[PDB]
RNA sequence: GAGACACGGUCCAGACUCCUACGGGAGGCAGCAGUGGGGAAUAUUGCACAAUGGGCGCAAGCCUGAUGCAGCCAUGCCGCGUGUAUGAAGAAGGCCUUCGGGUUGUAAAGUACUUUCAGCGGGGAGGAAGGGAGUAAAGUUAAUACCUUUGCUCAUUGACGUUACCCGCAGAAGAAGCACCGGCUAACUCCGUGCCAGCAGCCGCGGUAAUACGGAGGGUGCAAGCGUUAAUCGGAAUUACUG
RNA sequence: AAAUUGAAGAGUUUGAUCAUGGCUCAGAUUGAACGCUGGCGGCAGGCCUAACACAUGCAAGUCGAACGGUAACAGGAAGAAGCUUGCUUCUUUGCUGACGAGUGGCGGACGGGUGAGUAAUGUCUGGGAAACUGCCUGAUGGAGGGGGAUAACUACUGGAAA
């Protein structure tokens, strides 16, 4: 089992994601995180801080 | 690989003047030097011991314009050399080309001296040297190029250099615009407000 | 005056577009024989000669009878070098033919006279009128029963919507076929098959009215020919060089591929009428063909020729400059210099071959997918070529992907096919679905077959969906965002990160078009 | 047979050859029996760009070692200068 | 065969791929590139034997995907640049406000100066020692021939290559982003949400006044890199021989 | 003369304290991967997994100064003819410069790749005795006289090819 970080996701069944490791202290049995921005999992929309951790391109001014 | 932000901000955070400007004008007339930068500058939070060690290290690094990777290499070299680690590190920092150019007064600020070195206007022992981080050795004569010897900023910096104390380890001739680094500067020649022992114990955890 | 200038002036590019079973491959074989590259010519299916047509390199003639793969042959004429482009023509394909048409400076349409102009030719002619490309009309299979010349000319002119001008006029139809030129010189073939295999003897007799010729052919035929000829003169305009260049009028030549007669006449006329290559227009500026410096664009890419190892060959037209072996050509899109170590050229004749390729000559470049369709190779200039058709696909089908794994294999295969022009893949922003669209049904069939052949996935498809693709571009700021929020579900991303509105119905597209007028809906990307 | 040759031991575009006594079957920069000197092809003035242990080199030739063309030229240069 | 039970040698059996006239044959990239496949992931189907080295040859010379180079990749280490000096009307705008102002902030605009790196044009080492033709001398022999050795004269030998490097031209233009700010741990406030959405390496925040979520302003640390993950040691005197 | 110069802790059991005790962090490092961003140069590095399968090109040849020979070039000698009165077109002769194929010598056991197998038939450290070794090198000497084949080639012939 893997935790889906960020707010909101488009993940449905048969989606190819990339897990990377790192447990969440407060859930029994969840030990891994899915990276946002790899092969199907889109980045978190309207994110302007800590953008690298959730895979969103830089907003052009 | 160079800090391109506001210079006076660093001086405000360190509390003292880091000589990041020429020195023609009074520091108080350009900034609130006694007050830390930003919105919550008025408050003076109680700094931790790790905080005071880190502040001293950042203070020196901003004084000489060195970055962390280069500074850590300097520390490793100093620790490798024989003798007092703090004096060796201060000597190594003081042996840089642009720093020596500033001490000799060819450049008003260290940033100006660095741009002078980088823009092919300095010659160590007659050979053109372009690297700002070039270590100069004892008995080395440094001079401006013939083409760059007519720049207004150079003489404008030489006159300003008289207002500051004259380095006892250098011999400069303001007419021909040449100097001579005869020895590495002893700690007694350096400014005594820098507690280099903080850096030498911050980096040796 | 200089040799490079003389060579660019001599180079000519012409392509052939034809209806199914029109003998285009046989015609191509005859063209090579007339050009003197090959001593003998062989008809398709080996009906009269052991040899096979040059255009049908593979076994397509036996399998169906029509070319399925694009073929380029360069043949030398009298103090000129001519580039011959062969394109498969079908409603299912079409898009590839349009890319080839854009690259080729001039085009020739081949239709069997009995079969006629009827379908797919009007669409081809329409793309040529859009670019104002000169078009030549060639009638085929004159040995077979032929309908009245006035009637054929009128029907073809009616379908084309462009003036039709007949360079060669047939005095005979069916079993006996002879033709007359605008110069009043009469060309005849005494032997139907005797001279078919070798070069046909040039028995052309000067003078429109000749008693020996009148006696030899039918007297009724000669009188009817004279009446028809004067009527054609009055009814239809005489050939104009400027009008042909503009594309207003099309020259018509009547020839028989099986007979091997009239092909030489068409080649002679085509070489004199055809001009040196026009300057192509890049987005930055128009680039002169004569000017030095290597400039070219890749119109088509062929992939998966060998199953074990993939060796992508990119067909590129070098509009300006002359290629040199091992030259570093900058790719504008990647902004990097790539040395062209290996470049394939088609000598197509009994010649030693040369590495150097002159301007206007098609070059095949081996690559592993590095080159992409529409890429521009320039010596140093940062100029991007324009004019690639990129037409919208229709009749879209979703990919179910029954087996959860192998998606990366599917993705690599889908993007590679999408990089070529065979198929276009769209992903809706709202949901993670893959919808694949192509201009034609058999194009989908070919894509599915190729995918199974080498990318080897189950590729379950045909899930019900209704869609139309319109690329959306809005110059205005704060209006496009409103449009996106209003129809986020309909909007789908397309390759190259281009936003495309998906329309359930044509009427839905019209309603969408009336609403939000500042936003522009483009059929072509 | 036993040979005395050059071993390319340096950075890219700035070679430095080590004159080594190696068994000829082995690789260039590989196994050697004894190192007998160096040769800096791009050295400046005031520094010795070549030094050969001529006693050991003579001892190996007496032992049956052959000599390379470049090694022959270098011995010739050393004996001519010194 | 001196040396193999032999990657590009032989024979047999097994699985695979290919040619066939169906009788029968051919092959083994864990060599250099390179292709499907597996994987989070790893490059060009390049140039030259010019240098070093190997095989053959008396030698000239031929072969060498060894080797020297070039192409891609911030993969790591190191250096440099993205301007420098002056500049309070403390400009406008953002944010906070005790509505007094404070902060972004000499930062910007303006004024003067410089052209490093990238761009354009010109010049230009070194990696080249040799080898080949003519001599002159010496040694050998019947021989001033022929061969060998050493001097001198002559043209020459570079894939890299538009080499490194140097000189000149125009113009501050073509060049700054990433993580974090409750404590450990350097750096704080406002607004939206109310144990929801969410953060987290540990302790732990959030349940309608959050310095802990998301956004803004400000700040802190690094810098062509910055975070996260995987793996080892340290802290761990937490397998302690030292202990 | 130098060859070393070397040692930080903090959060968390309790209402609070001391001790024991685990978890976590600050540091360095990699053949690294991913996310965001990206200007130049120098030196290194780049299938860690499927020792899974390989299309195509190259990765071992050389010697006519060992030997019969001419399959090509290119010269000569005898010539012969359009004879431009000097060799333009052509027959021979390996006669010469060289050389495809073959016999023979040397090299294919080197160079280069990988870590599957191997927990000791291997590796590292240190000793030995019962040994062989092309090419390189030192000494001492030989190097006389015969024979029968066999490739290449010629003629016929099996096989689609090998």
């Amino acid at each position: 089992t893997s935790y889906i970080g960020g707010e909101g996701h488009n993940l449905q069944e048969h989606s190819v994601i990339l897990i990377r490791g790192g447990r969440v202290k407060d859930l029994p049995g969840v030990r891994y995180h899915t990276v946002r921005g790899a092969l199907d999992c889109s980045g978190v929309k309207d994110r302007k801080q800590a953008r690298s951790k959730y895979g969103v391109k830089r907003p052009k001014a | 690989a160079r800090y391109l932000g506001p210079k006076l901000k660093l001086s405000r955070r360190e509390g003292t003047d880091l000589f990041l400007k020429s020195g023609v004008r009074a520091i108080d007339t350009k900034c609130k030097i006694e007050q830390a930068p930003g919105q919550h500058g008025a408050r003076k939070p109680r700094l931790s011991d790790y905080g005071v060690q880190l502040r001293e290290k950042q203070k020196v690094r901003r004084i000489y314009g060195v970055l962390e990777r280069q500074f850590r290499n300097y520390y490793k070299e100093a620790a490798r050399l024989k003798g007092n680690t703090g004096e060796n590190l201060l000597a190594l920092l003081e042996g840089r080309l642009d720093n020596v150019v500033y001490r000799m007064g060819f450049g008003a600020t260290r940033a100006e001296a660095r741009q002078l070195v980088s823009h092919k206007a300095i010659m160590v022992n007659g050979r053109v040297v372009n690297i700002a981080s070039y270590q100069v050795s004892p008995n080395d004569v440094v001079s401006i190029r013939e083409k760059a010897k007519k720049q207004s900023r150079v003489k404008a910096a030489l006159e300003l250099a008289e207002q500051r104390e004259k380095p006892t380890w250098l011999e400069v001739d303001a007419g021909k615009m040449e100097g001579t680094f005869k020895r590495k500067p002893e700690r007694s020649d350096l400014s005594a407000d820098i507690n280099e022992h903080l850096i030498v114990e911050l980096y040796s955890k | 005056l200089s040799p490079y200038l003389q060579e660019v002036a001599k180079r000519r590019t012409f392509a052939i577009i034809s209806h199914p079973d029109a003998g285009k491959t046989t015609i191509t074989e005859k063209v090579l024989l007339f050009g003197q590259a090959i001593q003998t010519a062989g008809t398709v299916k080996g009906r009269g000669s052991n040899q096979h047509a040059k255009s049908d390199w593979m076994e397509m003639e036996k399998q169906r009878g029509i070319s399925i793969t694009t073929s380029v042959m360069q043949f030398p004429y009298h103090d000129c070098l001519v580039n011959l482009l062969d394109t498969p023509g079908h409603e299912d394909f079409s898009e590839d033919t349009y890319r080839t048409l854009t690259a080729v400076d001039c085009c020739l349409m081949v239709i069997d006279a009995a079969k006629g102009v009827e379908d797919r030719t009007r669409k081809l002619m329409e793309v040529t009128r859009l670019r104002d490309t000169p078009i030549l009309t060639f009638m085929n299979k004159l040995d077979r029963d032929i309908r009245d010349g006035m009637e054929l000319l009128d029907e073809v002119e009616n379908e084309l919507k462009i003036g039709c001008a007949p360079i060669t006029w047939p005095i005979g139809c069916g079993k006996l076929f002879k033709g007359v030129y605008h110069l009043y010189k009469d060309e005849t073939y005494l032997y139907q098959s005797g001279k078919g295999h070798t070069i046909q003897e040039v028995r052309i007799v000067k003078g429109l009215n000749n008693p020996d010729l009148d006696a030899a052919v039918g007297e009724d035929l000669a009188q009817q020919l004279r009446d028809e000829l004067e009527l054609v003169k009055g009814a239809s305009n005489e050939f104009d060089k400027e009008l042909f260049l503009a594309g207003e009028i099309t020259p018509v030549f009547f020839g028989t591929a099986l007979g091997n007669f009239g092909v030489d006449h068409m080649l002679d006329g085509l070489v004199e009428w055809a001009p040196a290559p026009m300057p192509r227009q890049t987005d930055t500026r128009t680039v002169e063909a004569s000017e030095d410096g290597g400039g070219g664009f890749v119109f088509k890419i062929q992939a998966n020729m060998d199953p074990k190892h993939r060796d992508r060959v990119a067909f590129m037209r070098v509009v300006s400059g002359k290629y040199e072996k091992g030259m570093k050509l900058r790719q504008v899109r990647t902004a990097k210099d790539v040395v062209i170590s290996d470049a394939l050229t088609f000598m197509a004749g009994d010649r030693s071959h040369v590495e150097e390729a002159y301007p206007g000559d098609i070059l095949g470049l081996h690559n592993h997918g590095t080159i992409q369709i529409g890429d521009t190779f320039t010596q140093g200039e940062m100029m991007k070529f324009t004019g690639i058709p990129n037409f919208a696909p229709e009749l879209f089908r979703r990919i179910r992907l029954k087996d959860p794994l192998k998606q990366k294999q599917l993705l690599k295969g889908l993007v590679q096919l999408s990089e070529e022009g065979a198929v276009q893949v769209f992903r809706p922003i709202s949901n993670n679905d893959l919808i694949v669209g192509a201009v034609g049904v058999l194009q989908f069939d070919v894509v599915v077959a190729r995918l199974k052949s080498e990318y080897n996935v189950e590729a379950v498809y045909e899930s019900v969906n209704v869609a139309t693709a319109r690329w959306v571009e809005c110059k205005d700021a704060k209006k496009f965002e409103e449009f996106k929020r209003k129809n986020e579900a309909a909007l789908a991303l397309d390759g190259g990160d281009n936003l495309a509105y998906i329309a359930t119905s044509m009427v839905n597209l019209r309603l969408a078009q009336e609403r939000y007028p500042d936003v522009q809906f483009h059929q072509t990307r | 047979m036993v040979t005395i040759r050059l071993a390319r031991h340096g950075a890219k575009k700035r070679p430095f050859y080590q004159v080594v006594v190696a068994d000829s079957r082995n690789a260039r920069n590989g196994r050697f029996i004894e190192r007998v000197g160096f040769f800096n092809p791009i050295a400046s003035e005031k520094e010795e760009g070549t030094r050969l242990d001529l006693d050991r080199i003579a001892h190996w030739v007496g032992q049956g070692a052959t000599i390379s063309d470049r090694v022959a030229a270098l011995i010739k240069e050393v004996n001519k200068a010194a």
